[PDB]
RNA sequence: CAAGGUAGAGCAUGGGCCGGUAUCCUUAAGGAGACGGACGAACUGCGAAUGUGCUUUUCUUCUAUGCAAGCGUAGUGGGCGAGUUCUGGUAAGCAGGACUGGCGAAGAGGAAUGAACCUGGCACUGUGCUAAGGAACCCAAUGUCUGGACAGAGACCGAAAGAGGUAGGUGAAUAAAAUU
């Protein structure tokens, strides 16, 4: 019984947002936009909009960009895609 | 149930305890490292500190280990009763609270007021693995009146460590 | 000062038996094994073709592949700190099968069985852990047939 | 001080009571986990039973009534562990009870050959009457035919200084 | 000359015996262990006296030479050569080493100081243990306070602690008197010398026959 | 569930010391011997404890203020000591290995003093309690009971060998208090 609550435990802390990380960049407008996504975080459990806050910290070495075709690729059927990045044209 | 057994010549001995209470007495800081890591897997971290232990054969082949910086034995219900109400304490988490009510009620859902609790603790073997790990170790002070004598060796030379049996109560009444 | 060559220090190992000198047994030849069964080695010093290298000899692993007449078997071994796996090639005759296995697989037994009715009546198997030694246990005893002890023995 | 205790016990194996003996010892120590202690000596060396396969089913006191503090004569039977080998003997005591009896002799062996309490063992204690009485020097003692003066002085008062002229002893 | 006793006296280091590994050691000082009327039958010489070791040592094949000498001497004025048997029951296997150096020292082409150190074959030695018999007489039980006195006078040639003690056992069998006299009546012994053979119901019948017809009886 | 040949124990192949009854062979010496005692780092017929590896969380117990692939880059590559053991040496505060904690890079209270020993790991304050070690006085806290011991002894301190004095144990005698 316990061993089974422990580890359910941690695999929820793993994904939620750490909320001691922060943007370095001195852009106000990018600065505007990771408030609104720290105080949704703190009103909620699901998991894409954590995901979402923690890619938003990174650098922009982590950042790395696609190219429109492989979107579609990785988009599964689904109706909206969604990307904290650039998206770049493929010319084939 | 002594007056029946008596009046047809016969004698009943009743079957070990599950669960043995232990206190660390001597420093560790010297001792090796496969120590340390038996001392941290029952959670005993500073001097004077007190915690249970399930009664099992796993639980009596670590004890041998660490007989030398250790005091060890069996616990009746009316010294488990100041110990918890004097002492007791429990956690979440990461937060450390006070048993109340309301505390005892979100993480077991059927046990409501601190005497269930420790009934349930005293006659319920099955669930003595969620008991046990929701209380903080015990935090106790040095005895009143002192140790006797060198306190490091075995309680059969005159020490203070090793299988003190029915009578550790002496030594925790002590250090409440 | 000690040499290192490929069968350095081997005097007690890599000798046989009192009074079992001599070529191996039929069973030998005629076990078959295959991939991913749990393999033990210990060298039989008459045979010279596809002995491993002692540092093998009475250690026990896993059959990767197998071949005419010898068979992989992967090892994990510590250098410089760190785990590295080796593939260790060895002769049908430096081999037996492990029994490290056996009472896990008696167990799975067990299981198989419940896991199909937890679907059908319960919703979860009870499973069948092993559990070790309780207490000691509770005796009622009839107290005629009493023996005294005494230190009659002076041991001069 | 010194007490008197009977401890029982019975074997087990993976299962209980796998033999219908029960084995008894009487020992005279300070307490019950000494007296305990001594019972697991005893069936490891006359027996082959450790620990880990005997259980302990009843420790008692054993204690006399002496309301009056009447004097008795007692002879004892020991041995203690010395540098060479393990030494015999047999002395006489008087005393209000077994204990106190006990209590004198491993004081004495203590005083005459340098040895802790641990290394003496009892073998026997018995009560006697006058004409039992064997060695010398309790007899005059037995047989009411003493009195003594005091050599040993008394302090009449706690104070550290006191005047010239006051008594100082008794 | 020789070193002083006390440069090899405790057993540091392991056994070390003369063998195709070692080669040109010095013969041993003592050659000669067996002294009176040694093929004297079991029955003859009753009483046991030997010499116990309260110490772990090593002994030299001086000292032991040295000693049966003393022992000898005293048995022979005193007994008469037909009415005793000496053993001394301990042989110097062990070999001690010498690292030879140069009074002349500091500086020579011999290359001076602890280079090359492992020493030369110096003499010899047997290795002992506490409990263990030294020297044991055989005589008859007139003579106790001869061989008491006999014994007395090897104690002074050995390092440590040494006791003359009287035995059980009946002359050099391992039997105690009591079950010796006991085997002897009922006829079950067999006289080898300065021992006895026990018989047994062990082997076949005509063996069986043919044993007890040469009983001590 | 595997592997191992050390301590102990032994002397059945090989090396190797001393003495043997009956009997046997010759001599009229000696030799062999049905057996006993003594032994090996490079002898083994038997064989531990402790340590090593494999599987199972479908196996107790702990666990997020925790682990962490990958990438970039530092210092280091004269060590020394305690406990347990080993090799060379007459030994050494000597030279050289192995295992578990230290000082290096570790203060505080205690062994009068001391890198490493005992207690025990340090932010900054206040009230209580204990450790190790102490308790006539220097110096915060001391007394009691029972035996020994007379040497400018001991509390701090050396061998083989011994007599004397005194306190006890056990075993032999003798006894017209006892004595040896």
């Amino acid at each position: 019984m316990l061993k089974q609550k422990m580890f359910e435990h941690y695999k929820k802390k793993a994904i939620l947002f750490d909320e001691s990380r922060v943007p370095r960049t001195k852009n106000v407008f990018y600065q505007s936009l990771f408030s609104l996504y720290k105080k949704v975080c703190e009103n909620t459990e699901n998991e894409i909009v954590h995901k979402i806050t923690k890619r938003l910290t990174m650098s922009r070495t982590e950042r790395h960009p696609l190219k429109l075709s492989n979107i579609i690729e990785q988009a599964n059927g689904k109706e909206i895609v969604v990307f904290v990045g650039k998206v770049l044209d493929d010319d084939k | 149930s002594e007056e029946r057994m008596q009046k047809e010549n016969k004698i009943y001995a009743p079957k070990d305890p599950h669960f043995y209470a232990v206190v660390l007495i001597k420093s560790p800081l010297r001792a090796s490292n496969k120590i340390k890591k038996t001392l941290e897997l029952f959670r005993l971290k500073h001097i004077n500190n007190c915690v249970l232990v399930k009664n099992n054969e796993s639980s009596r082949q670590m004890l041998q280990k660490i007989r030398n910086f250790v005091a060890y034995g069996e616990l009746k219900l009316k010294t488990l009763r100041e110990l918890i109400y004097k002492r007791g304490s429990c956690h979440i988490f990461s937060e450390k609270l006070n048993i109340t009510n309301e505390t005892l009620e979100d993480a077991f859902k059927n046990i409501r007021c601190i005497e269930e609790f420790i009934y349930e603790l005293y006659f319920n073997d099955e669930r003595f693995k969620e008991l046990n790990n929701f209380l903080n170790p015990f935090k106790l002070t040095p005895p009143k009146g002192g140790y006797k004598g060198r306190k490091a060796k075995d309680i059969i030379e005159g020490g203070a460590v090793g299988n003190h049996q029915d009578k550790i109560g002496e030594l925790i009444k002590k250090m409440i | 000062v000690s040499s290192h060559g490929y069968r350095r220090q081997t005097r007690n190992l890599f000798s046989q038996a009192f009074r079992k000198h001599g070529m191996p047994n039929t069973s030998t030849y005629l076990t078959q094994y295959a991939v991913g069964e749990y393999v033990d080695i210990k060298v039989n010093p008459a045979i010279h073709k596809g002995m491993p290298h002692k540092y093998y000899h009475g250690r026990t692993g896993i059959i990767k592949e197998v071949n005419r007449g010898s068979v992989i078997v992967l090892f994990n071994r510590i250098l410089a700190n760190k785990t590295v796996e080796r593939k260790v090639i060895v002769g049908i005759e430096h081999i037996r099968k492990s029994k490290c296995q056996d009472e896990y697989l008696k167990r799975l037994e067990i299981n198989k069985k419940i896991i199909e009715e937890a679907e059908k009546k319960g919703e979860v198997p009870v499973l069948f852990k092993r559990q070790p030694k309780g207490p000691k246990p509770a005796v009622e005893m009839l107290m005629n047939n009493i023996i005294e002890l005494s230190y009659d023995k002076v041991e001069s | 001080a010194i007490n008197e205790y009977k401890v029982y016990g019975i074997k087990i194996d993976d299962n209980g009571v796998v033999g219908d003996e029960v084995y008894a010892h009487i020992v005279f120590a300070t307490n019950e986990l000494l007296a305990k202690s001594s019972f697991n000596k005893i069936l490891k060396k006359q027996k082959k039973i450790k620990p880990k396969n005997t259980k302990v089913i009843k420790v008692e006191e054993i204690k006399e009534d002496n309301k009056d503090l009447d004097v008795k004569n007692y002879g004892i039977d020991y041995y203690y562990k010395s540098k060479r080998c393990d030494h015999k003997g047999y002395k006489e005591f008087r005393g209000v009870s077994r204990c106190h009896a006990v209590d004198k002799l491993l004081c004495d062996i203590g005083g005459r050959h340098s040895v802790k309490r641990n290394l003496i063992f009892i073998m026997k204690v018995k009560e006697l009457t006058v004409d039992e009485i064997k060695k010398d020097k309790i007899k005059i003692f037995a047989m009411e035919d003493v009195e003594y003066p005091a050599y040993r002085n008394v302090l009449r008062s706690n104070k550290l200084f006191v005047s010239e002229n006051e008594k100082l002893f008794n | 000359g020789r070193r002083p006793g006390r440069c090899y006296r405790y057993c540091k280091n392991k056994p070390y015996i003369k063998s195709r590994f070692c080669r040109g050691v010095p013969d041993p000082k003592i050659r000669i262990h067996d002294l009176g009327n040694k093929n004297a039958p079991c029955v003859d010489l009753p009483l046991n006296v030997n010499l116990i070791s309260y110490s772990k040592e090593q002994l030299s094949s001086e000292s032991l030479e040295s000693a049966r000498i003393a022992v000898n001497k005293y048995m022979m004025v005193n007994a008469g050569k037909d009415n005793y048997h000496v053993r001394i029951n301990v042989h110097p296997y062990h070999i001690l080493r010498i690292n030879k150096m140069l009074s002349c020292a500091g500086a020579d082409r011999l290359q001076t100081g602890m280079r090359l150190a492992y020493g030369k074959p110096y003499g010899t030695a047997a290795r002992v243990r506490f409990g263990q018999r030294i020297i044991s007489i055989r005589t008859k039980d007139s003579n106790l306070k001869m061989a008491m006195e006999a014994l007395r006078r090897a104690r002074y040639k050995f390092p440590g602690k040494y006791e003359v003690q009287k035995s059980n056992e009946y002359g050099f069998s391992g039997i105690e008197r009591s079950q010796f006299e006991e085997l002897k009546n009922n006829g079950k012994l067999i006289n080898m010398g300065d021992h006895v053979k026990i018989i047994k119901e062990k082997g076949t019948v005509e063996r069986y026959v043919k044993l007890c017809e040469n009983a001590i009886q």
